[PDB]
């Protein structure tokens, strides 16, 4: 408690402000349609928001939890105290803003897209049902992107972060990644079977839709997403991205790391 | 019909303004400071970066996203000079 | 007021000036749209006008020194950006 | 095609920015008054605009040639072609935008405060008897600054614009700074003369209100101004700026240079 707590005031603040910064140039509808994103970190889940901004001609919100986390009020005693090691003292904080705005803007109607990863079936279903009853179109729009290469997007993104600001960059767990890629597949046959998304999708980082249920009703999603996700990458299409990460991560100063040790192997291996 | 690289740069892009915005809205907030007084130095910032944040990224080319990456570099440093007297 | 908060206003004023100035010109010789947000050259030139409607006379010597680095760092900034050629 | 010329319509376009921001967040008035400033170059005129902000309660619009120099249209241009001697070639296109900004918001009725340094008497008095004719009251207020500390003004301002960006640095030729301090005192007993000018005032680099022609209209301005610009400045007074002028111009390496050597031993000399 006490400072990792925060009065309903500044709670409410922040939340107008979000509001405010939201909806600039958004305009509510009358059947509003929500898109709940999927796939493991380092996907390109952004290829998504691309695709849905393209198909809603720009009049969407999009909700991201991580957005909201450093905007806690004690954030800067926080750190102070817990440094590294304080996003979870604030990940509460950013769990009730981000249910906030969506329970706000779903009761006004805006098209939403809402950032996800799709480990769990629960959580997305829980939120279209929510959604349904206020007269909301759901739809959930995937990644399938080969393991491999979310996983080296994982690395990236940390090393990336880390060259911009070495204070809060922090990487992904490799447990975290493995964890969707294990279970997406099986949970998006699940969600298929639910039959409360009028249509579910696969893409691929360009933007490429490889799946569609309102297209293929009787195809599930999993047997396509589980190929994509164990699709072996040729060394032509990954030696770039390894060069890519090994630069950086030398410029950081990260070469004592298995990771890479392991791109070095994996790349003087070709 | 985007690209990895560019779609890689908004996502990174996305993560760094949260993170520098937040700071001065974070300030602006715990400090009383009248939002709609730009003369203030805090508030000025903040507006500014309002402005900055209210663009749409998918419509920008690979050079414009790597310049934006790069404004918010710039303002990261800038915020922590200017909040941390 | 001071001579030193004084002469850190007029190096503000000239740097401004330089930095606003190349924007400005980059953007009318481009023709690009000034009312148009969304084009990044003139969201930074709005940028730039917002925040020369502050009043220096009335900060601190520390505020000025931060908007003093302000303007190096637009001065550095706007030098990337205006990536286009053309008369 | 001469790079050195632009079109009526680039001129115009700057034009119209220039008057958008400079109106911003100032009104016209029904009785304008107008300001026109004097001190010679490295005198901190600044203090004088500050001092004019608080009179008019921060409606006034500051009209500065200098900041319409870099916004020539072919101003990268002219600056890899000429260089250095760059000022020169854009200082047609700053008076013409200078002349245009002060007759549009003139004929508005903007209180305004116009930048010079007095070098001559003819420009005020065209510029006051033209304000005048637009119901403007005219006031002068001018920078009493000794010569040494004007001087070496010019010399941290180059220096410290040198460390902001070398390629937009530009020193302050010694001769701009002494025609000044050479003409102002006679050139300000003639515009008194002129009975123009509301009220003439001098003014210290601590914003102190040292003469005023209204207070006292029997007084000359010019023997007061001689006073501060002969003044012999003690080792101390200087010295804060000789640091400060020291420790720039070694972080611009420009030490194998007179002016340096000549800081460093003056410096020398009032050390313990």
């Amino acid at each position: 408690a006490n400072i990792v707590n925060f009065t309903d005031k500044q709670f409410e603040n922040r939340l107008n402000d979000n509001l405010e910064e939201l909806i600039q140039g958004k305009k509510a509808v009358e059947s509003p349609t929500a898109f709940l994103l999927g796939g493991q970190p380092g996907s390109g889940k952004t290829s998504l928001r691309s695709a849905i901004f393209e198909e809603t001609q720009g009049n969407v919100i999009v909700i991201d939890n991580d957005t909201f986390k450093q905007q806690h009020p004690n954030f800067d005693e926080l750190v102070k105290l817990y440094e590294k090691d304080v996003v979870k003292h604030v990940t509460p904080y950013s769990n009730r803003m981000t249910e906030a705005i969506i329970s706000r803007l779903s009761d006004q109607g805006y098209n939403l897209v809402i950032e996800g990863t799709g480990r769990t079936t629960d959580v997305p279903i829980q939120t279209a049902t929510m959604l349904q009853a206020k007269g909301y179109e759901t739809k959930m729009y995937v990644m399938a992107v080969p393991k491999i290469n979310s996983y080296l997007g994982t690395i990236e993104r940390y090393e990336t972060m880390y060259a911009d600001d070495p204070m809060t960059a922090r990487a992904t767990p490799k447990q975290a990644h493995d964890i969707v890629v294990k279970n997406l597949p099986t949970n998006l046959e699940t969600l298929h079977k639910t039959g409360l998304f009028s249509d579910i999708r696969l893409y691929n980082r360009e933007g490429v839709k490889l799946y569609s249920s309102l297209e293929t009703p009787s195809i599930s999603p999993k047997e396509t997403l589980e190929k994509e996700l164990n699709r072996k990458v040729s060394g032509k299409e990954i030696q770039p991205t390894l060069e890519r990460i090994e630069q950086k991560m030398v410029l950081n100063k990260h070469q004592e790391t298995p990771e890479f040790k392991a791109i070095q192997q994996k790349l003087e291996s070709l | 019909a985007v690209t990895y690289e560019k779609t890689f740069e908004i996502e990174i892009i996305n993560e760094l303004s949260a993170s520098v915005y937040n700071r001065v809205l974070n300030y602006v907030l715990n400090h009383e400071l009248n939002k709609n007084d730009s003369q203030l130095l805090e508030v000025n910032l903040l507006n500014q970066l309002k402005l900055a944040k209210r663009v749409n990224l998918f419509d920008y080319s690979l050079e414009e996203l790597q310049a934006v990456h790069e404004y918010w570099r710039s303002m990261n440093r800038y915020s922590k000079q200017v909040l941390n007297k």
